[PDB]
């Protein structure tokens, strides 16, 4: 957050898990198949609301 | 008149502008792009139907939130029909089948419909009645579309005089009869020359001149930039497209120009061509 | 048939066959780009275009040296 | 303070390893897994039948938007605005008129249900209980013309019953 | 009139079968989606409508748009609404989806899928609740009780 | 005060002061401020040509460990020159710590793309060209992600209105859909909310 | 005044990455025309890209210049490969009016547009 004195914030800004997890995805499917990369979107779970920011 | 008819602001999606529309029709073709020209100029359309209400669902979402409005209409009673334009500013009729039915022939829907909606309308106070007409329909041989138009035209002309009485020419399109005639074929060749013209040009002119008043009482007649033979269209149709009896009777039969009575020049539309949208719209064919 | 004039005669009427220039006017010192009124765009689309005729690539600084119809056909004398 | 996993290793003795073996060549645990399926096979199954029986609730339920009035009276809502001030996507839509008496009243309260996320915020504004949010949830509307409420539909929807909506802030007028 | 009769007669038992199963598509954008899932759950059911769930485009009977619409998203959703076969149905659940709704004043929101594909059966809710979501199918399947596509044909 | 208002530590504020005093010391080329504010989280105020070097600084150095990176928005403030603000923010995983490094920056000269040292930096330093426009030179590849692709303005700015310019809607003339100028349905109402009589006495700043 | 620009030194460096980048635009027209299916003239679409290029030639200072050639690389690289549809290609025409022009007549009839 980021605040004016204020009622309304200036600014605010999230720190999104499901952002920084789809950030690694080619260091994480380098060496594997299709199947392997949707057991990959699966093991690090998302909800693709999150991952927007 | 009263407020809430008069224009407000920009133009589009539900920006409260002039006119007030019903028509008879719609959930064919060429109504339907016409519904589809005021949804962008943003008029409220009153359109009654007949049919299930799943084909007037497809061409629903065309205005903004509740603009358009559906009703019901019928060949028989003057009460649906009066209930339908108990108010509007203007009304459109679209109307026809191009086979005779069990229980319409090409008479009384060409003959029929024009009257009793005229008279609910001439009783009712509408204004700028545009009534289509096929080119070339005449009292002389051939078709009894022909000449039922003919005689719904002397109708309209006579009782109502001061309804724009508006033909285009055989019109092609995405959703031609005579286009789609040639991709299902087979085959016959003739001679005719003819010249067709494009959907959107004509539905422009159409929603130009109703919401452009001063240019009414006159009958107008659109044209087809090319007019050239029948059976080279047909070439040409074969050609851009990769492959080597009432419908084909009144293709064959007339395609003129009359001097009479003015055409697109008087509105200021751009004609399109028949081999740019001919190029465009022929989808369809082998890969 | 690999000569300055073949060269000369197959640019003169892709000169031709270029739409906007009006007319081509060739001169050994035409300079179509201020004399008959042309744009570097213009001029780039022309270098790329005889690239597009007939053959090596034509890069940038080679493509801005040029600007005139006779030093195009003996820079393509140099370079063919 | 931690508790890990897979800190083990395939024991080499010889009963252990045969059946390890055992269960790689005997397919062992899959017919494990069909053993209990089945016995979720032979439960009784948890279903609702949902047109007669209706799954259960709370007494704070957040559904259909009704209004209500005073005891043989007239409309609670003043036209404070809290509610339009509060609505977090200001489906609220309140323009404020007197009538002939002198009380300060409304001209029009208007929901849009599009809009309308469902907070309670409106609920919790309410300095009179007017706006109440109600207890049956089904619109279910063919058409998007009719999902825009007027006063009058709210005054409507607030007279087909007050009895569920004041048997239930009755029973919770004390938590909030 | 016992032509008149047959007709009516076979439209009933026509429209029966469609309303009869009406497998769908859940496109399922956001937290729609979990609602709808859970009205996939044991306890509301959709095995007893003939309703099954399943992600077959080519053969979706109608389509159940929601989470919330974006610009990016409208092209690709109408090219999933294209290839589908035309007796179609679409129910807009949610109110992201049926009017913009809590995104409303926002870019890259197509204000409702109304601007994309005609909708029959709007849906509220945030979630919908996933009785009530049940009760629109089941309204829904009244609308399909009132079609009259062959009383249409033969009088027409 | 003691019930229901959160108590603190001194001790932690006198460990961040005397922290923050020695980074400061230690690399005086790009420092200007190291502030520390009630509740012991470190602000480092700089430059922004020691991007890479300070951050090389503080991802070793065995007395500031912090690896672990997270948020980087350019806090889009007016009435400057240097308008935008890069706000890195830093987790120390051996110390638990947060440090905010806020770099400044103006609206077209580039930091200098902290992805070299941090390879979570790639699609954090993508956003922020994308809502921005902040430059990244010395990058990998700079593209539009969290924006629709035709679609342009970097709407996250003060500039960029909250309804977008542009509008979606199906049209059945060129069977696809179209943008259009934004024709709202209503007026998305703006409160007058910001009440007077000064609410804080000690945040006050000198008038003119 | 310190101000560290992005490529440039003076407009020479400009003129000539905005004339290559005109060359990409120009082998990048047909490619795409036929791979989307599309139905617009070849000369209607360079015509219109000539004419999005000429919109802004009346800006000199080189770092805006720097940010417009980045800018069109990068629509450059998202049209030649397939990422963006057929809906963002037909958005940079405009082929569905916006009939508006800057008569004042005209605007005086369809009123408070001055
Ligand atoms: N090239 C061409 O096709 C040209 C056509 N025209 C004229 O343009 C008009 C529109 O043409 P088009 O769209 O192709 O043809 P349509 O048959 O599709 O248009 C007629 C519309 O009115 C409805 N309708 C017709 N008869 C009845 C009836 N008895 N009761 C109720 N509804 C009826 C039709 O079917 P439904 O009832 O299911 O809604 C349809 O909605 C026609 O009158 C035609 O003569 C003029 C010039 C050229
Ligand atoms: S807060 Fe209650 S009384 Fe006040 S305006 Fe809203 S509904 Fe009416
Ligand atoms: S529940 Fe929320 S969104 Fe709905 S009217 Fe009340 S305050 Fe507004
Ligand atoms: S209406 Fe509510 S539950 Fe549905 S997608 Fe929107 S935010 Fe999620």
């Amino acid at each position: 957050l980021v605040s004016d004195g204020s009622s309304r914030p200036y600014r605010c800004k999230i720190k999104a898990p499901g952002f920084a997890h789809l950030a690694g995805l080619d260091k994480m499917s380098k060496g594997h198949m299709l199947a392997d990369v949707v057991a990959i979107i699966g093991t690090q779970d998302i909800v693709f609301g999150e991952v927007d920011r | 008149l009263h407020h809430a008819v008069i224009p407000h602001g920009k133009g589009g999606r539900s920006s409260v502008s002039g006119i007030v529309a019903t028509v008879f029709g719609a959930t064919g073709f060429l109504g339907r792009y016409l519904v589809n020209h005021l949804g962008r100029m943003g008029s409220q359309v009153i359109v009654p139907y007949r049919c299930e209400p799943y084909d007037t669902m497809h061409l629903r979402p065309m205005g903004d939130l509740g603009q358009i409005i559906f009703m019901d209409w019928n060949g028989r009673d003057k009460d649906s029909i009066r209930r339908a334009v108990e108010h509007s500013n203007v009304v459109i009729n679209l109307v026809g089948r191009e086979w005779e039915t069990k229980n319409f022939d090409f008479e009384d829907v060409f003959v029929k419909i024009p009257q009793a909606i005229a008279q609910v309308s001439k009783e009712a106070g509408v204004e700028k009645f545009i009534h289509i007409s096929h080119l070339n329909a005449d009292i002389k041989s051939s078709s009894k579309y022909l000449r039922n138009k003919a005689v719904g035209e002397k109708e309209v002309r006579e009782t109502f005089p001061e309804a724009t009485i508006i033909k285009p020419a055989d019109i092609f399109g995405r959703e031609d009869r005579f286009l789609n005639y040639f991709a299902n074929i087979r085959s016959l060749g003739k001679k005719t020359v003819k010249q067709p013209v494009y959907i959107v040009d004509v539905t422009k002119g159409i929603i130009n001149a109703i919401k452009d008043p001063d240019a009414r009482g006159k009958t107008f007649a659109f044209v087809g930039p090319n007019r050239y033979l029948l059976f080279d269209l047909v070439q040409y149709v074969f050609a851009v497209a990769h492959r080597p009896r009432d419908k084909v009777e009144r293709i064959h039969t007339t395609d003129r120009t009359l001097p009479h009575l003015p055409g697109l020049e008087d509105l200021g539309v751009q004609a399109t061509p028949l081999e740019l949208k001919a190029i465009e719209v022929l989808r369809r064919h082998r890969t | 048939p690999l000569t300055l004039e073949g060269i000369k005669d197959r640019v003169l009427y892709v000169l031709k066959l270029y739409d906007k220039i009006d007319p081509e006017k060739l001169s050994v010192n035409s300079h179509f780009m201020k004399d008959l009124g042309l744009d570097s765009l213009d001029q780039v689309e022309i270098i790329m275009a005889m690239e597009d005729e007939f053959g090596f690539e034509i890069p940038d600084i080679d493509a801005e040296k040029l600007m005139c119809p006779q030093e195009i056909v003996d820079y393509i004398a140099d370079k063919k | 303070t931690y508790k890990y996993v897979n800190l083990r290793e395939p024991s080499m003795d010889m009963k252990s390893v045969t059946d390890r073996a055992a269960q790689t060549l005997l397919w062992t645990e899959l017919i494990r897994g069909l053993g209990m399926t089945l016995s979720y096979l032979f439960r009784e199954p948890a279903t609702i039948n949902y047109p007669f029986e209706k799954g259960p609730l709370s007494p704070r339920f957040r559904g259909e938007h009704a209004l209500r009035r005073y005891p043989s009276g007239e409309e609670r809502c003043i036209a404070c605005k809290l509610c339009e001030a509060v609505c977090p996507a200001q489906a609220i839509t309140i323009e404020a008129e007197p009538r002939a008496d002198g009380s300060r009243r409304t001209t029009r309260y208007d929901i849009d249900m599009t809009k309308c996320i469902y907070c309670g915020f409106c609920q919790e504004a309410c300095p009179v209980d007017a706006i109440v949010e109600g207890p049956n949830f089904e619109f279910s509307t063919e058409t998007h013309e009719e999902l825009l409420y007027n006063k009058e539909k709210l005054l409507n929807n607030g007279d087909k019953w007050e009895a569920e909506i004041a048997a239930n802030i009755q029973a919770d007028y004390l938590y909030r | 009139s016992r032509g008149e009769y047959v007709v009516a007669k076979l439209d009933d038992l026509i429209n029966w079968a469609r309303r009869s199963s009406l497998w769908p598509m859940t496109f399922g954008l956001a937290c729609c989606a979990v609602e709808m899932m859970h009205m996939a759950a044991p306890r509301y059911d959709m095995d007893r409508f003939g309703v099954v769930f399943r992600a077959s485009p080519r053969q979706s009977d109608v389509m159940i748009v929601a989470g919330t619409l974006t610009n990016k998203m409208a092209p690709a959703l109408r090219k999933v609404y294209d290839q589908m076969p035309e007796p179609r149905y679409v129910v807009s659940m949610g109110s992201c989806a049926n009017g913009g709704g809590y995104y409303h004043y926002s870019y890259s929101v197509v204000r409702g899928c109304d601007r994309i594909v005609p909708v029959d059966i709007y849906v509220p809710g945030c979630p919908p609740t996933a009785e009530a979501l049940l009760y629109g199918i089941l309204q829904l399947q009244k609308k399909i009780k009132r079609e009259k596509r062959l009383r249409i044909w033969y009088r027409r | 005060t003691r019930p229901t208002v959160r108590p603190r530590n001194d001790v932690a504020h006198k460990q961040l002061s005397a922290f923050g005093e020695y980074v400061a010391e230690i690399l005086p080329k790009y420092v200007q401020q190291v502030q520390v504010s009630c509740f012991s989280e470190l602000e480092i105020c700089i430059h922004p040509d020691g991007v890479i070097p300070v951050l090389t600084f503080l991802r070793d150095h065995s007395n500031a460990q912090f690896k672990s990176l997270a948020d980087l928005t350019a806090v889009d403030i007016p009435t400057r020159q240097n308008r935008f603000e890069i706000v890195y923010n830093l987790l120390s995983l051996r110390f638990n710590s947060r440090i905010r490094v806020k770099t400044y920056t103006d609206e077209l000269t580039p930091v200098e793309s902290s992805v070299s040292v941090y390879k979570a930096a790639n699609w954090y330093e993508r956003e922020i060209w994308d809502m921005f426009g902040v430059f990244f030179a010395n990058h990998p590849d700079l593209r539009r992600i969290l924006t629709d692709y035709g679609f342009e303005g970097h709407p996250f700015r003060k500039d960029f209105p909250l309804s977008g310019y542009v509008e979606l809607r199906y049209d059945d003339e060129v069977k696809r859909v179209v943008a259009e100028p934004v024709e709202l349905a209503q007026e998305f109402r703006k409160f007058d909310l910001n009440s007077p009589w000064e609410a804080f006495p000690a945040y006050r700043q000198p008038p003119e | 005044t310190s101000v560290k620009p992005i490529f440039s030194r003076d407009m020479n460096e400009a003129k000539r990455r905005v004339r290559e980048l005109y060359r990409a635009w120009y082998r990048e027209v047909p490619n795409t025309v036929h791979l989307f299916q599309l139905d617009i003239s070849v000369k209607q679409g360079r015509d219109k890209v000539r004419e999005m290029f000429k919109k802004n030639a009346h800006v000199t200072d080189p770092r805006v210049v720097d940010l417009l050639v980045i800018k069109g690389k990068m629509e450059l690289e998202e049209t030649i490969n397939v990422w963006k549809q057929r809906t963002h290609v037909m958005r940079f025409f405009h082929e569905t009016e916006a009939p508006r022009p800057k008569d004042f007549l005209s605007k005086f009839y369809v009123g408070h547009d001055p």
